[PDB]
This record gives C-alpha cells, sequence and structure tokens, in this order.
C-alpha cells in the first residue's frame, strides 16, 4: 500500500493519496513477571488491577 | 501525623529537551530538527532518562 501510495501521487490527475497503516500503532506494554510478582505473593491478575 | 515528602535529585548532565519533543517508536526514538531555512530534518538520537 505504501509504495501504491506514491505513485499514485505521481499520476497527473490526483490531488491525493493516502493509505491506512495496519500497524501504525503505538504501545507501552507492561509485561509482567510471574516471578518477580510472586515474590510478594502477587498473581499476575493482582498486578493488572494497577 | 501523616507527612509527604517531595525529593528532587540532578543528575550527570545530559541535552536537554522537552518531553514532547521526542519520539520513541519502541526501536528508535527521534526528534524533528529544524533548519537554518526552515527546513525540517530528523534525527536520531538516544534517550538517557526523562522526569517531570
Amino acid at each position: 500500500a505504501e509504495q501504491i501510495e506514491e505513485v499514485a501521487r505521481t499520476v497527473p490527475g490526483v490531488a491525493s493519496a493516502l493509505a491506512e497503516r495496519l500497524e501504525g500503532g503505538r504501545y507501552i506494554n507492561v509485561e509482567i513477571n510471574r516471578e518477580k510478582a510472586a515474590r510478594y505473593g502477587m498473581t499476575v491478575a493482582d498486578v493488572q488491577l494497577f | 501525623m501523616n507527612a509527604w515528602l517531595q525529593l528532587n535529585t540532578a543528575s550527570e548532565p545530559m541535552l536537554l529537551i522537552p518531553s514532547q519533543a521526542l519520539i520513541d517508536t519502541g526501536s528508535e526514538q527521534r526528534v524533528i530538527t529544524v533548519d537554518a531555512d526552515g527546513r525540517f530534518v530528523p534525527k536520531r538520537v538516544a534517550v538517557f532518562q526523562a522526569s517531570q
């Protein structure tokens, strides 16, 4: 879609061409550590509530 | 009585930019630099830490 996108704007009569990206999303991952949490007597669910 | 303790601590000297200025895609962090002519040119940077 990205290639097709830029060729589309080289075409004579095109005013704008944009393809929606499928994975341009941004994430902040909380990769919970079972072993670390277990030390404090916490289950994955326990940590997740936060 | 309860009492809240607010602390401030200075780190070693590093290059300082506002936080909204930094883009982080998890695999690289960059800033958009403004040139002499007003041209917007992106540049890769290495982040040390951040706060406040």
